[PDB]
């Protein structure tokens, strides 16, 4: 009954979402033609819909500007799973371009967009929230995402608009136009959101460098274990548990203040199989392990900033016990800072269910598995970056006669530059 | 279904399309007769970019080669790959342009250029979503650097949204070539600034080292020189022909490229590149392939890179790879050569990744690189204009073919302008 | 010469 | 050697042209292991009191 | 003993007619022979066919078609075809000559011969049945044979008949797709003859039908073999009542009088649901409130003209399969929940519910799925006077030069018949117009 | 009672009143003949209208100016027989974009006789609003000749409330050389005797035109409708029926905040294709979102860089005050809609009956809701700092003064001209502070 959409939209969207339907196909034990396999459930329900002869089509809608990549999927293994319809593809990209993405190519498909989305909404009885899969670098991501959001924002209500968002890295850039979509993207999607799941794409790497022991990754690696903080997000709105916690009042534990719905994340059973089970993996080794500075999605030392709240979902053999013991012992630390005005800041989820291993990754089959999502003012410094980077290349006109030209005024860089250092005062009256 | 148009012109032009339409068939498995002699579906997935569909199995290139001489026409009939082509788009005149400008833009280059738009439109209006337009021609010819301009000017008043690259031979620094050289170059760049989207500018001599020093092959030979440009030009195409884990297709690489709108003139690379005898001996990594990319000798325009900032890069790397070393590779070459770049836009790095390398290389990679060490070009050609306009050689042709002192000063006037910008984008600094 | 292309340029110079 | 020198950009005209892009190659099939961790005379008692 | 005679006439009525024998024999298993196959013993004797053939005593079973045309092409490609054996010899009646595309040649010249000849063949059918419900009319507005023998026809029937159900299925002209020039002229003759006349006229766009198959469907080129098989589907929905048991059964009367208000608001809209394909049957589970919420989708109708843009009148819906009405009023309820959706003031239980428990039966080498549950919406919209200002527009423009007039003229037609048409036309927009305020 | 006399000066001013009244008559159904369509306690029309006789409504204008032909169309046009032919008022020679030559000279000539019309029509006025003068900013008879006649009025009539419409020269779209001379020598002699000024120009219409209305040649004729849409908009309380009336009394009260500070921007929404209007039915709060968004604004003056000082709010047709106050109350709650400090409250609504009437074959389509916003907003400083920029460097070299010189201003009017105005960019500065 408790109903979950996905829009995956933008090239980096559709592989993250090529990655997680796979998870939940393995989670789900559905087949890639659709059907389970002989019999030997409602669990199924929040992310696929039975048809009637036993083909389950998942609750997905994968949108891109630009070929290939939905035609990748079409070609793929994955080609019986999806809805023909709900694969929406168009003729020329956005090309790095949020004017383009917002203004020009994004009108003519975002009413189909809204139409599929409406067909799948209809089709759904007790719909809890979008989950919208979206990179912050340019394009199909920064521009379209954004619009969508608006129009979801104009037609539904109180419902949840979850993102999960590439949000660019300190040094690592495969764009130049990267800090204006980044700057224009958080301006308009900072009234539309609810909570903004932001990973790093140089975090990820060093984590399945250092922890994984691949010298040698790549964005299969990266989704994927994307797809496992998704599916770790998820599980609690589809496998009971001691507590569970929808993605309704996550929300409400997380976020005090309505523009502050940026929150880190972390994964920390992140051990490949030939370490694995010499180890003796803990609740609170992998809290520990999730209160680390170098374990984090995002590519900022926590250690600079504050926690003003955090949630964990503990997954698989769990206790409460050893969870609010190893909690206890987390809060006895000089390092992990909490902000003054929050004293229990720590939500936790316990869910029954163990993670599913993919049969051709690199994660280890473990017992038990941790998520972490914090609401810390580290990724303050984050803002400040990009705003750096955005004033540096905007005091001499750099890259803006593209979105001047292909419609776009002026004013809208300045105005938001005022919402991202008005979102800087924010953080900062918090941290103090 | 993006399409790009080619449209040779002049003898340059037509030589080198001879050898693109060559490199861009048997890396999609089309023989010269126009079957389909391929094995992957990847190459009949997207093989409209380029090949309009036939009766039967064959497959047409949208390609319009024009020439105002019937010399070069017949040579690319009759060589490998030439009856391929349409025998409907072989625009040619029967005069000749004599390597003149003015003969190739207000002469019978003007008067063949009606059916000239007539193919190109009937040739773009046969598609569903155009990319746009692929011109090939020399700067110092006859109708590439005349006709092939005005033929630019009107494609340009025609769709002004699409995009049109140019793959612009530059005359050579060295020896001497044509003798109205940098007058034609000088009316050529002057309409290639404000009406096309982005130049590649290459370099006959810097070919010549390449191929002398690289490959270490005793004859240069033009086969191998538009060999080397026609790879570069699929390198630059195979994210629209194929798919990848980054895909940037033409409009990305000129918005990542493009900072301002009269900076559109790039240095192209392509560094896969060894000699013949030496391939077994060498690795293919991607730091090594990088290296090979980031070197001012491997470029292909002269106009020695050290001597000037880099204001952007654009790297397409052809191969199964790791985005990790890619994008540490990148890290790495911007940390170290960080005083040849501008400090005013920070990473000036685009990365595509397109996971079908071309046949028999494992992993290739192909550089495009906006710099101010290309104004030394413009420098060098508005001294040779300004030397012989002095002394008003060579002039009496273009005046007696219709065309004079005005606009003459109004193209070395432009070429000054765009010097002075790349120089005040060299110097200018942060605060 | 030289005084008209002092007088149509953008950025003059010497 | 008017058309061109053969080789040049690489020696081996030849061994076709690959066929597997990276989400074909990564996203396969997901194959899963039938080591029998159960026993057969359990699985056969399980389902015939089930039925 | 239930009994309908279908009555094609012109080139889209007998090709419709080609489409849709073939569905009705598909239906009732008789195989393209005209006989039933043999091991096809069965209590209660299979009597569903009686609204359709007439079994001869022999096990043979003639139809009750009365296919018509001026021009023998397309009459003698079906004596010629596979149904030569099925259909009665002296029942394709055919002529020397067409009417030309000409509204006058067949309404008072060489059309005017077969009259008879076609009226005492509607007579033998007539009295062969004993239990006649209606005559399904199938013609196109293109004109010809289409038009003027169509309506001159449908008044010899007015006065043979009574006031027998006059059911109207015709091709209107598509606001740009075109086959002829005089479709204006034809159109606007024969629907001011036919106004007073029909009962209820089903018109069709082939413009709607192209741009249905090009989207649903998702095949790139159909053609008038696949519009006339999915009009066949229209046509099968809405007389499978009178032939297979239901929960709530709407006949033909029943549904005239739960559909038209006013003796000259008698245009309806067709729309069927769902008209998916294969590929995406599978994937879709096309409950009854998609293919209800279908039936309204503005792009999902069969004439070129949003309902947005109007007012509606009576709905009648014909569901077929596994359907319950619990389900079908939960969708009734999300409609009139809709804000697009809006019904006019005078009219609150403006919906006509009719059940058919038979599933519908696809074709083989046909494009429409194998689904269990399908639904027909026939709906009384105001949103047709923008068909009808378009049409006039179109006459008036063709009419303010007097061109093509001569043609009328010399074949017989008299010049103020122009006139009489404009203004039986004009009156009916105003009827519109003060129906819909 | 409640009447009110319009003064159209200039061509500008002249095509403005013929869209003006031919909008006037569609909403008061009166036939161009005058007459009345045979009657389908409504004296709704006696604003600006007066019944004389046997129903020949004749209009309360005075159309002047000193050029001929261009009240020719109106003599010669299909409301050829609605004027009173003494009120088309016209000359011999143009003034020629020339304010010295139509304020110290020929339109000298012409003053006391179309002051004997305002007159006539005055003593006719039982309880005279106001006056409506409809002009361009671009120069000559609509430049020289409407200040000669605001002062005119201002000595005569007391303080008689004297809104001017007026058509600035638009930023880049501009068709005359003379306009940084003119504009700036009408505001000098206007600043004093004006009360409130709604200045709007004409590319800012062309850019409205351009992407609301989805047609690509619109020429003066729908430029003239819309600003007849907006003065419909200001006074239809006047004349109908509503639960908030707003009167020309108050409207410079409660957008005036000191005597210099009366240059208010006047916004239109929903302007709306006549062939799309049926996809959406327009939002109280969406059409007053949209009167704040800075591309809607009829003047090309971003307020992103104006703190508000007040705004009037003109809802009229099916509007209710919840809607009001929640549009209100979120563009309040917005960011980028900053009000200034000394005045918290900044508004005043005012809510009427009567829907906006649709012109047949015109460019609009027919709304149940509409909505005049008009801001005194600090912007327009920008507006006045490149008008005086211009005059800066074009009197620099003393461009084309020898032709004011010989029609009479001395030199030193243009020096106080531009003094006065910088005094009141001194002004903006001191209020924006
Ligand atoms: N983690 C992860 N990131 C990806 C992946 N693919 C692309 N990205 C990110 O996407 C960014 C590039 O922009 P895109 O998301 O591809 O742009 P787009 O959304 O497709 O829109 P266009 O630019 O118009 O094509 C890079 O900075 C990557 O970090 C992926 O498979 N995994
Ligand atoms: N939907 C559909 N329409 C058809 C079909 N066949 C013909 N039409 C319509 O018929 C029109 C052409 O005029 P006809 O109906 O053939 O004329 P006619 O009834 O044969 O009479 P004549 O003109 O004398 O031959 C076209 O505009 C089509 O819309 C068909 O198979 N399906
Ligand atoms: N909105 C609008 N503005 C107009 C129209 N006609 C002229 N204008 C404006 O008027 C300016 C030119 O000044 P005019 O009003 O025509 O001059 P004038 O009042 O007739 O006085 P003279 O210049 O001496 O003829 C132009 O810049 C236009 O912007 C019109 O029909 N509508
Ligand atoms: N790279 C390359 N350059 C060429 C080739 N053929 C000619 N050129 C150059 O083009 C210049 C002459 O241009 P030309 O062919 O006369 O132009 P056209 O008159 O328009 O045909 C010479 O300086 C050559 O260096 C070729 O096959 N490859
Ligand atoms: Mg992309
Ligand atoms: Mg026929
Ligand atoms: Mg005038």
């Amino acid at each position: 009954m408790r109903e979950c959409i996905s829009i995956h939209v933008g090239q980096a969207g559709v592989q993250i979402g090529n990655a997680c339907w796979e998870l939940y196909c393995l989670e789900h034990g559905i087949q890639p033609d659709g059907q389970m396999p002989s019999d030997k459930d409602d669990s199924f329900n929040t992310f696929f819909s039975e048809t009637g002869a036993g083909k389950h089509v998942p609750r997905a809608v994968f949108v891109d500007l630009e070929p290939t990549v939905v035609d990748e999927v079409r070609t793929g293994t994955y080609r019986q799973l999806f809805h023909p319809e709900q694969l929406i593809t168009g003729k020329e990209d956005a090309a790095n371009n949020y004017a383009r993405g917002h203004y020009t190519i994004g009108k003519e498909i975002v009413d189909l967009v809204l139409d599929r989305i409406r067909k799948l909404a209809d089709q759904c009885t007790g719909l809890q929230g979008f989950l919208i899969f979206h990179s912050f670098g340019g394009g199909t991501g920064s521009g379209f995402a954004s619009l969508l959001m608006e129009r979801l924002s104009v037609d539904y209500g109180k419902k949840s608009k979850l993102e999960f968002a590439i949000y660019p890295a300190p040094q690592i850039s495969t764009a130049v136009v990267e800090p204006y979509n980044t700057i224009l993207t958080t301006h308009t999607t900072l009234e539309h959101s609810d909570c903004a799941f932001m990973v790093d794409n140089e975090a990820i790497y060093d984590i399945c460098r250092r922890n994984l022991d691949i010298e040698r990754p790549t964005y299969t690696n990266l989704n994927r274990l994307i797809a496992q903080i998704v599916s770790s997000i998820t599980a609690s709105l589809r496998f009971d548990g001691a507590l569970n916690v929808d993605l309704t009042e996550f929300q409400t534990n997380l976020v005090p203040y309505p523009r502050i719905h940026f929150p880190l994340a972390t994964y920390a059973p992140v051990i490949s199989a030939e370490k694995a089970y010499h180890e003796q993996l803990s609740v609170a080794e992998i809290t520990n392990a999730c209160f680390e500075p170098a374990n984090q999605m995002v590519k900022c030392d926590p250690r600079h900033g504050k926690y003003m709240a955090c949630c964990m979902l503990y997954r698989g053999d769990v206790v409460p016990k050893d969870v609010n013991a190893a909690i206890a012992t987390i809060k006895t630390k000089r390092t992990i800072q909490f902000v003054d005005w929050c004293p229990t800041g720590f939500k936790v989820g316990i869910n029954y269910q163990p993670p599913t291993v993919v049969p051709g990754g690199d994660l280890a089959k473990v017992q038990r598995a941790v998520c972490m999502l914090s609401n810390t003012t580290a990724i303050a410094e984050a803002w400040a970056r990009l705003d750096h980077k955005f004033d540096l290349m905007y005091a001499k006109r750099a890259f803006v006669h593209w979105y001047v030209g292909e419609g776009m005024e002026e004013g809208e860089f300045s105005e938001a530059r005022e919402d991202l250092a008005a979102l800087e005062k924010d953080y900062e009256e918090v941290g103090v | 279904m993006r399409e790009i148009v080619h449209m040779q012109a002049g003898q340059c032009g037509n030589q080198i399309g001879a050898k693109f339409w060559e490199v861009i068939s048997d890396e999609h498995g089309i023989d010269p007769t126009g079957t389909y002699h391929g094995d992957s579906d990847l190459q009949l997935e997207r093989i409209n970019v380029y090949y309009n569909e036939a009766t039967g199995g064959k497959y047409v290139p949208r390609a319009v080669l024009v020439d105002l001489e019937p010399g070069t026409m017949d040579s690319v009939r009759s060589g490998p790959f030439g009856q391929i082509f349409r025998p409907d788009n072989f625009v040619f005149g029967q005069s000749g342009a004599g390597n003149n400008w003015a003969k190739g833009h207000y002469t019978e280059g003007a008067e063949l250029v009606d059916s000239v738009l007539d193919v190109v439109r009937k040739e773009a209006e046969s598609c569903d979503c155009l990319q746009g337009f692929q011109l090939t021609h020399s700067l110092g010819g006859g109708t590439g650097s005349g006709m092939g301009t005005l033929l630019i000017s009107k494609i340009r008043e025609e769709y002004p949204d699409r995009i049109m690259n140019t793959f612009s031979v530059v005359p050579s620094p060295k020896v001497s070539d044509t003798v109205v050289e940098p007058y034609n170059a000088t009316l050529s760049v002057h309409q290639l600034v404000e009406n096309t989207d982005e130049t590649y500018c290459i370099d006959n001599e810097a070919l010549y080292d390449i191929c002398f020093r690289t490959l270490k092959l005793t004859t240069p030979t033009y086969g191998d020189l538009n060999h080397l440009v026609s790879a570069t030009m699929s390198g630059v195409t195979t994210c629209l022909r194929f798919p990848g884990q980054l895909n940037a297709d033409l409009r990305k690489l000129a918005v990542n490229m493009v900072p301002f709108p009269r900076l559109h003139f790039f240095m192209p690379g392509f560094a896969p590149l060894t000699s013949r005898g030496s391939q077994q001996y060498r690795a293919l990594t991607v730091p090594e392939l990088t290296q090979q990319m980031f070197d001012a000798k491997n470029m292909m325009a002269a106009c020695d890179p050290r001597h000037g900032r880099y204001l952007t890069v654009a790297a397409i790397f052809r191969g199964r790879m790791s985005m990790k070393e890619v994008d540490e590779q990148m890290l790495n070459v911007q940390n170290k050569n960080s005083s040849y770049f501008v400090e005013w836009i920070p990473n000036n790095v685009k990365t595509a990744v397109c996971d079908i390398p071309p046949r028999g290389l494992k992993m290739s990679a192909t550089f495009i690189g906006n710099s101010t060490a290309i104004q030394e070009l413009f420098k060098r050609i508005s001294e040779q204009f300004t030397a012989m306009f002095r002394r008003k050689a060579f002039l009496h042709w273009y005046t007696g073919e219709g065309m004079d002192e005005m606009e003459f000063t109004e193209a070395e006037s432009n070429m000054n302008d765009l010097v002075s910008e790349y120089q005040q984008y060299q110097d200018a600094t942060a605060e | 010469n030289l005084m008209y292309l002092k007088n149509i340029a953008k950025y003059p110079q010497w | 050697y008017k058309d061109g020198h053969k080789g040049i950009l690489t020696r081996e005209l030849d061994t076709a042209v690959e066929k597997e892009s990276n989400s074909m190659g990564s996203y396969q099939r997901p194959a899963q292991c039938g080591v029998r961790t159960v026993g057969r005379k359990k699985e056969l008692m399980e389902r015939a009191l089930y039925a």
